[PDB]
């Protein structure tokens, strides 16, 4: 397809997709054909642009990791077949604990724009909430900018402002519904662009 | 370079000499090269000594190269990262004197049946080791005493059957310790210490509930947020918390941290 503009960047993005049942199926399929339109956009190739997309309900499922090398047709048919899970709990305390450790815990490269994406279409029990801060804050140490984007009525409200506070980085979007997502799209891309470090066309 | 590919990632020289049928290192490289591919080439044997003219390599990757026997001498003064993953290395060689910049060290999916003792010194700016999927029974005393920076350290699916009480001593940043797939059935009292593990995999092991495992009984139920199951189907890897995965063997999958322990001495 022909997006409204294209943009290439030294950027590592994180995609960390709902799973909960909040969004249904259809719904889902929604949320991961902006996924893909996001990375037809940024041009994504492994190369300057990196990217991983981790599904997240109970614990994270991680279909790419920022040093896959795949082509980007195979990176995008990966990202447009994540399965759904719709379960009950979707814990952003657990994927941004995963993606502190277990993503962004070595800079091999510092003059790399690190955001991670957190669509948010739920909200965990506040049980699980204890370290939610403490891993904000992990991730803006590394330097890593988080995006909350809130989708629907039940999306975490409290949990996106608090990682507002954190870092003036921390933009937040909120949405009505994933029917906004084609709608945004352009303004959170162009948030990306204007971020990260510009890369040469491939 | 008429062999390998070669490209320029921001301040990173990367030389992409993979999947090419290589039985040897091609020679008249860039002497500005900062990261080496020589992944899925036929090498069997290899030899760092060889890399000595390129004083900017901080990345090589020689996995799927069916290595097994990798020579190490000269030295490598800015290597941050070696990948010597997938091959089929029966020991592993000592790298300290070499390599004293090393920080991410892979060596998982080889044919490892021990390691030597101070298999690791010389190393003090390690950061990452991975032994996932080889041989090892057990352990060497003080294998992570030159290691102190340690954050990440994979042991999973080996043929463990017993840690080394000091086994963490001195590791004030480990976050991941992965464990799974052994043949593991006790904990030594103190082995974790007080130090906050952020990732533990203990699953897939027969965990002996008698007396013995109470230490562990305790640690699993203080620390029941930081205990995961790690399981990757086709190409889908999920890490999630489920400390009721670390099971008594010969039971009905009985949660350790639930062992009654009756009859133990208090
Ligand atoms: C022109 As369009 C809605 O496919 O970005
Ligand atoms: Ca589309």
């Amino acid at each position: 397809p022909l997006h409204d503009f294209y943009c290439s960047r030294l950027l590592d993005l994180v995609f960390l997709l709902d799973g909960s049942s909040r969004l249904s199926e259809a719904e889902f399929e929604v949320l991961k054909a902006f996924v893909v339109d996001m990375m037809e956009q940024l041009r994504v190739s492994q190369k300057w642009v990196r990217v991983a997309v981790v599904e997240y309900h109970d614990g994270s499922h991680a279909y790419i990791g920022l040093k896959d090398r795949k082509r980007p047709s195979e990176l995008r048919r990966i990202a447009s077949q994540v399965k759904y899970a719709g379960s009950q709990v979707a814990s952003t305390s657990e994927v941004l604990k995963y993606t502190l450790f277990q993503i962004f815990s070595k800079i091999d490269r510092p003059e790399a724009s690190r955001i991670a994406l957190l669509l948010m279409a739920s909200q965990e029990p506040q049980r699980m909430s204890r370290n939610f801060v403490r891993y904000v804050q992990g991730l803006k140490k590394k330097k890593v900018i988080v995006i909350p984007v809130g989708i629907g009525p039940h999306a975490n409200l409290k949990q996106i402002r608090l990682i507002e506070k954190q870092a003036p980085e921390n933009k937040a979007f909120v949405l009505s519904s994933v029917d906004e997502l084609e709608q945004q799209r352009d303004e959170i891309v162009s948030y990306l662009c204007d971020l990260a470090p510009e890369a040469p066309p491939p | 370079h008429p062999i390998c590919e070669v490209s320029k990632v921001a301040s990173h020289l990367e030389v992409n000499c993979d999947k090419r049928r290589l039985t040897a290192l091609p020679p008249d490289l860039p002497k500005d090269t900062t990261i080496l591919h020589l992944s899925e080439n036929l090498l069997y044997t290899f030899s760092l000594a060889t890399l000595m003219p390129y004083t900017r390599l901080t990345q090589l990757n020689l996995d799927r190269c069916e290595l097994t026997k990798l020579q190490v001498d000269g030295t490598l003064p800015v290597l941050g990262t070696l990948d010597l993953s997938h091959n089929q290395l029966q020991s592993l060689p000592l790298l300290g004197q070499t390599l004293p910049a090393l920080t991410v060290l892979d060596v998982s999916f080889n044919r490892l049946t021990s390691l030597p003792l101070g298999a690791l010194r010389g190393l003090g700016e390690l950061q990452e080791l991975y032994l996932k999927g080889n041989e090892l029974k057990t352990l060497p005393p003080g294998l992570l005493t030159p290691t102190p920076k340690l954050e990440k350290l994979s042991l999973a699916n080996n043929r463990l059957t017993e840690l080394p009480a000091g086994l963490l001593n001195g590791l004030e940043n480990l976050d991941t310790l992965l464990l799974q797939e052994n043949s593991l059935y006790t904990i030594p009292k103190g082995f974790f210490g007080s130090h906050l593990l952020p990732f533990a995999f203990l699953h897939g092991n027969p965990w002996l509930c008698n007396c013995e495992i109470l230490y562990f009984r305790r640690w699993l139920q203080d620390n029941a947020e930081n205990v995961y199951v790690w399981k990757q189907v086709v190409d889908v890897k999920a890490v999630t918390s489920n400390v009721a995965s670390v099971q008594c063997d010969n039971s009905d999958k009985f949660p350790v941290y639930k062992y009654p322990g009756k009859g133990c001495p208090t």
